[PDB]
RNA sequence: ACCUCUGCUUCUGC
RNA sequence: AGUAGUAACAAGAGGG
């Protein structure tokens, strides 16, 4: 219509001032004047609202209100005034007023509201459908992590949901910009439909559109499944000392469920190396373990997800497989050669040490995709050559970059224009070094070159632009065509220590490929397994296996004292393993068994602390050594922490007023100056002593002799005095 | 966002909207009529 | 132990102690060096490469296309028009007037910096005009101090 | 050029209408019968511009144009650019048919001589409607020359700025360390 | 992980008196000239006004 | 002695 | 008086 809008546009301009203020306020300066207030932001709300809530008429509302309710009820209760609030014409009106309308006002109806609240709804449908399992009750370490916290969301960034909702909501007024992406139309559309005809204030109908569509998180101590549906119902599962099982109605993402699934298979490959038969191990595991309740069997079998871990698991269960990787949305497949993984440090574009891993060594890769593919040659961070095909030229866009970037090169490297967030979680590096090149290819280009490629009638080229030109192309890039056989799955077999080969005997994956990263599920994964904590994740690892001990020490201690070598190999300790750097294991094992010998050997020296906080790393077959170790590292989410040989450490300390061991934080219960387990082939005696001599360090303890006493720096700042011992202790 | 004033922006609004209002069937002649006699009569009242 | 100076402009009585004498007790003390300043951020800058240089460039991408409205955000503001606390856009709505009537509009190209030009040149009026509400409506001529020492005020009150 | 190009634009549409069965029409009264046959979006802030294209191209589901056009035929159901040149409507129409390459725009240059040249050399406007465009911009060429600047009129067709005036430069002189005597010395050190 | 283990380990819980009365204004407009070096002189210009300001401030 | 208004508004920052 | 606690309330403002 816009028929009463403008009588009153009119009436209002008839007005001199408002006619003043219409024709010499911009569109820019009402921004301005709109907030123009002698009201103030109450400094005390809640006291503010107990004073007016006293009062007749603390309720401002809109002065129609007068002739849309009767002025009293029928107790006799006025239910508007005619009073105007200041700075408005809104009037004053009783609470009296919003019950009247409650039970007698005008009757609308809601068929858009589970439309436009359907954000809110969804909520109550996933409770409504949910399945409570048992509460458990543990102490877990709840690691504090950027999570999301919205289900149901469309993955757009603030742009690009602004510029669907402006289309959906205010089409006349979206000014140049329209909608690129198809993502962006399919929504618009489907929105446009459902909220059609919509009588709900367009505020809130943006407001709701905004906070569906938007992808936001949030930073929460968060012990089990990150997924937003798991998220959203945290304060339900998640307590200090419990935890609710629990399963939310509707269906997983199929990106939660694959990513949950390369954690289970990792964890499951990571645990069954350490075991005496891996194979066995794993099969075991692959057959008890579930992803929400699913059999993970299941879920290999009828999943096209290809990771090395993954493709371990299919090859033990009989799947086939197919031998490719994903990188940045396309599948890799390695023709002929190989490479090496290598730590080494990386000065980026940006000015930036960033020292994470390189492949080194000869690998022709053929790259499928979605509506292109390429013959990428990949030396030691070298694109060698990459001829790519596709649809579109755009679709040899998006995996020409994406090439580049995988290729590792320094033209690449040194073109970037900070390798953590903001709480300095480590990020991903070769992942993210392609999201910046992604939406700036820009400098790569004309930092990568050209090459002026022979007339041979066929392999044109791309130039530093996205320009076809005819005898000239960039560094090492063509365009051609080529590339159904790609995705074809093989049978294969594998042997007791997880090395999958092909019905020609080759080697095609070995458990070492397997990414040592240690991510967090985002549905729940239950092992079911007698090789596995009933509580998952690194730190519990560590609080479970020392809970663990300390709770059966009366057994453990008499099997530490008549019968070691059984005690030492107890199945218990294996997750506990994993945790140790693999080139550790033995000569940790080798260096705390001879420690617990002297302990044996030297009477009256027993010390059950020392012993638990040791005993795990006795759990490998020992290898002799020299090396006096002030600590053992063990690996938690990436980070080294050391636990000291001698006393309390930030992991393991055990604290007096308590009288508990404290292990990263968590209680996990209570079980003469020599001390015959800290130096190997030495005791110590107690305070150092100048009439002894100078203070040595450790690792010139190498040459006392027996009974010869020095005084050394130990650790943590204290001196004391040693002996080399007269006898030894053999292991 | 503009440089042009509230009314001159809400004028050409109404003109714009009455257009197609009619040229939708939303709106008769003697609406359309109404609007942009109403939108002169404001526009000359602004001088 | 500083230096007192005049203000030209203010006349305000005015305490310098950087580069004053060095601290000699462990009283609390305001005596800061700016050559250890500079070392500590040149030390900074040696162990972040490039950092300040990239703030500085998203600055000022955000000094192109930022809004006078952004101003609107904020809590009570001390407003030199009416020598009163005012809501944050109130304030500037006033100061906006104020200036406009004065002969200062930049902000009408609607961004900040306008605005901030618009502040600077201010300080070279004569005579900035108000109008006050005798105890009605009165127009008041600040002299050129008058308004700078407005302009440079921060209003005070206790913490509840 | 800004005056004159919104003249002409405004005279291209004043006075012509579409009747109740719809026939383009023109008409001195200008009057709550017909309707206009253009829409002038030329002179229309950017913004508002921009508003009146998306409206139309809605009611349509004709696409959007990239560039914020002069006019808009109701009839032909045409967005039109309207040119004004000194040089040559030859080659001033191949100038902008490029800028215009790949819309969907009639293009319609006018010389200040009187000869003029539109899209497929078809005319959309009528006789008598461009004679005063014609005549309207020899005429102006006319008051230009007796006035000495059609000669000029017919020859054309940054970093950010923010420095301290007087005053604030004295204060920035007054807020640095004891031992410096104004703010640029001290920017230098 | 960056220390040894012979090394100890202290921590401060520390507060500052006075912050607020004695920051100085000249100390922030030579970190803001410091840490805008290289830059247009329009944009330190513009950064060292609030500075300059806080330098020539007065309470009521 | 009456009448009228007011109950965060000369005072709450970042 | 009392509340309070480094300064306030123990009604204020306006009209007549
Ligand atoms: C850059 N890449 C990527 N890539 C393989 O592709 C896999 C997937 O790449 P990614 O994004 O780093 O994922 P992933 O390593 O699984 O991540 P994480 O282990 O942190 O969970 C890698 O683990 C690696 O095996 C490579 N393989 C070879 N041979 N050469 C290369 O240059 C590269
Ligand atoms: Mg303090």
């Amino acid at each position: 219509s816009g028929m009463e809008r403008i009588k009153e546009l009119m009436e209002m301009v008839k007005n001199s001032r408002m006619r003043e203020i219409l024709t010499t306020t911009s569109v820019d300066h009402m921004a301005v004047i709109k907030k123009y207030t002698s009201g103030r932001q109450e400094k005390n709300p809640a006291l503010r609202m107990k004073w007016m809530m006293a009062m007749k008429y603390p309720i401002s509302a809109s002065s129609r209100i007068r002739e849309m309710i009767p002025e009293k009820d029928e107790d006799g209760n006025t239910l508007w005034t005619n009073t105007k609030d200041a700075g408005s014409n809104r009037v004053l009106v009783s609470p009296n007023a919003v019950t009247w309308w409650n039970r007698a006002g005008p009757v609308s109806d809601v068929v858009h509201y589970p439309r436009v609240y359907k954000m809110y709804f969804d909520r109550l449908e996933r409770l409504t459908h949910g399945t409570f399992g048992p509460v458990k009750f543990y102490n877990q370490v709840k690691v504090r992590k950027r999570v999301d916290i919205n289900p149901g969301h469309k993955d757009l960034t603030s742009r690009e949901a602004q510029e669907v909702i402006m289309e959906v909501v205010f089409p006349n007024e979206v000014g140049a910009r329209t909608l690129s992406s198809d993502a962006q139309l399919t929504i618009t559309k489907e929105k446009k439909e459902e909220l059609k005809n919509c009588k709900i204030s367009p505020i809130m109908v943006a407001y709701m559109l905004e906070r569906e569509l938007v992808r936001r998180t949030r930073f929460l101590p968060i012990a089990g499944a990150t997924s937003s549906t798991y998220v959203e119902v945290l304060h339900l599962t998640q307590g200090t000392c419990w935890e609710q099982q629990y399963t939310p109605g509707g269906e997983a993402e199929n990106d939660d469920l694959d990513q949950t699934l390369i954690i289970a298979s990792r964890n499951i490959v990571r645990r069954s190396i350490v075991a005496i038969d891996p194979l066995a191990s794993l099969l075991s595991m692959c057959h008890t373990t579930s992803i929400s309740s699913e059999p993970l069997v299941e879920i290999l079998r009828s999943n096209p997800t290809d990771e090395q871990a993954v493709n371990i698991c299919k090859a033990a269960l009989g799947i086939r497989i197919n031998n490719s990787f994903s990188f940045g949305g396309y599948n890799f497949k390695r023709v002929k050669g190989s490479s090496q993984r290598t730590e080494k440090a990386v000065l980026t574009g940006n000015l930036q040490t960033l020292t994470m891993t390189i492949f080194e060594g000869y690998e022709e890769f053929n790259v499928s995709g979605k509506r292109a593919s390429a013959v990428l040659k990949k030396g030691a961070q070298r694109l060698i050559q990459a001829i790519i095909g596709g649809r579109t030229l755009e679709d040899i866009l998006n995996l020409m970059i994406t090439l580049m970037v995988f290729s590792q090169e320094e033209k690449m490297l040194k073109a970037v224009r900070n390798f953590v967030n903001r709480a300095n979680q480590r990020l991903n590096p070769m992942y993210q070094l392609l999201r910046h090149f992604q939406k700036d290819s820009s400098t790569l280009l004309k930092n990568w070159g050209t090459e002026e490629i022979d007339p041979i009638m066929g392999i044109a080229g791309i130039m530093p632009d996205g320009t076809i030109n005819k005898t000239q192309t960039l560094m090492g890039v063509r365009l051609s065509q080529g590339g159904y056989s790609f995705n074809e799955r093989i049978r294969v077999n594998i042997d007791k220590y997880l090395r999958v080969r092909n019905e020609k005997g080759e080697l095609l994956i070995s458990p070492e490929e397997v990414s040592e990263a240690q991510g967090q599920e985002k549905l729940p994964i239950n092992y079911n397994s007698s090789l596995m904590w009933e509580v998952n994740g690194p730190e519990s690892i560590l609080t479970n296996t020392y809970h663990w001990i300390i709770k059966n020490w009366e057994l453990l201690k008499t099997q530490w004292m008549t019968d070691p070598t059984v005690l030492y190999n107890r199945i218990e300790f294996e997750p506990f393993q994993t945790l140790i750097p693999k080139g550790n294991r033995a000569i940790y094992s080798g260096f705390t068994r001879t420690l617990f010998q002297q302990m044996r050997d030297v009477e009256g020296t027993f010390d059950s602390i020392q012993i638990i906080k040791l005993l795990p790393f006795s759990a490998h077959p020992p290898s002799l050594g020299r090396t006096q170790f002030s600590s053992f590292t063990l690996n938690i989410r990436g980070a080294p922490l050391r636990l000291l040989i001698r006393g309390n450490s930030q992991v393991f300390n055990y604290n007096q007023m308590e009288n508990v061991i404290i292990v990263l934080g968590k209680s996990v219960g209570s079980p003469s100056s020599i001390e015959s387990a800290v130096l190997r082939g030495f005791l110590i005696l107690g305070k150092a002593n100048s009439k002894y001599g100078p203070v040595l360090t450790i690792g010139e303890l190498d040459k006392l002799g027996r009974g010869e006493k020095a005084n050394v720096l130990i650790g943590q700042g204290d001196t004391v005095l040693v002996m080399k011992r007269k006898r030894d202790s053999s292991i | 966002i503009g440089m042009a004033s509230m009314l001159d922006a809400m004028l050409s609004r109404a003109r714009i909207d009455a257009r197609i209002d009619l040229e939708s069937g939303r709106i008769s002649s003697q609406d359309f009529s109404e609007i942009t006699n109403t939108c002169k009569a404001i526009e000359a009242l602004k001088r | 132990r500083g230096i007192w100076k005049t203000n030209s402009e203010t006349g305000a009585q005015q305490l310098n102690p950087i580069d004053g004498p060095l601290p000699e007790d462990n009283e609390p003390s305001g005596y800061a060096q700016t050559d250890c300043v500079l070392e500590l951020i040149e030390g900074l800058d040696r162990s972040h490469p490039g950092l300040f240089e990239t703030a500085c460039q998203e600055t000022i991408d955000a000094i192109q296309q930022t809004r006078v409205d952004k101003l609107t955000q904020g809590r009570q503001t001390y407003d030199w028009t009416l020598n009163r606390n005012q809501p944050a856009a109130t304030a500037l709505a006033n100061t906006i007037e104020v200036f406009r009537k004065n002969g200062y509009k930049l902000n009408e190209s609607g961004r900040l910096i306008d605005f901030l030009k618009d502040v600077l040149l201010s300080f070279e009026n004569d005579s900035m005009e108000v109008t006050t509400h005798f105890q009605g409506k009165k127009r008041v001529k600040l002299t050129k101090k008058n308004y700078l020492i407005r302009a440079l005020t921060l209003n005070t009150m206790t913490k509840d | 050029a800004i005056s004159t190009h919104m003249e002409v634009c405004f005279m291209y549409s004043d006075f012509h209408f579409i009747d109740l069965e719809g026939n383009t029409i023109v008409k001195e009264n200008d009057d709550a019968m017909l309707k206009h046959r253009f829409e002038i979006i030329e002179g229309q802030e950017r913004n508002i511009a921009w508003t009146i294209v998306n409206s139309i191209c809605n009611m349509t589901e004709n696409s959007k144009p990239r560039f914020l056009p002069d006019l808009y035929d109701y009839k032909t159901n045409k967005f039109i650019e309207i040119g004004v040149t000194r040089r040559k409507v030859e080659d001033y129409y191949y100038e902008k048919a490029s800028k215009l390459k790949g819309e969907n725009v009639y293009i319609h240059i006018f010389s200040f001589d009187g000869e003029e040249m539109a899209t497929d050399d078809e005319y959309i406007l009528d006789e008598e409607s461009r004679a005063r465009i014609k005549t309207r911009l020899f005429v102006l060429r006319q008051e230009l020359a007796t006035a000495g600047l059609w000669d000029s009129f017919r020859q054309s067709e940054l970093e950010e700025e923010f420095s301290y005036p007087p005053t604030f430069q004295r204060l920035a002189n007054q807020s640095l360390p004891p031992s410096f005597k104004d703010y640029h010395q001290f920017k230098a050190y | 992980a960056k220390s040894t283990d012979e090394e100890l380990s202290y921590t401060i819980t520390g507060d500052n008196t006075k912050w607020n009365e004695n920051q100085n204004p000249r100390i922030f407009l030579a970190m803001v000239l410091r840490i805008t070096a290289g830059q247009p002189e329009w944009f330190r210009d513009l950064l060292a006004v609030a500075p300059i300001m806080f330098s020539n401030k007065v309470a009521r």
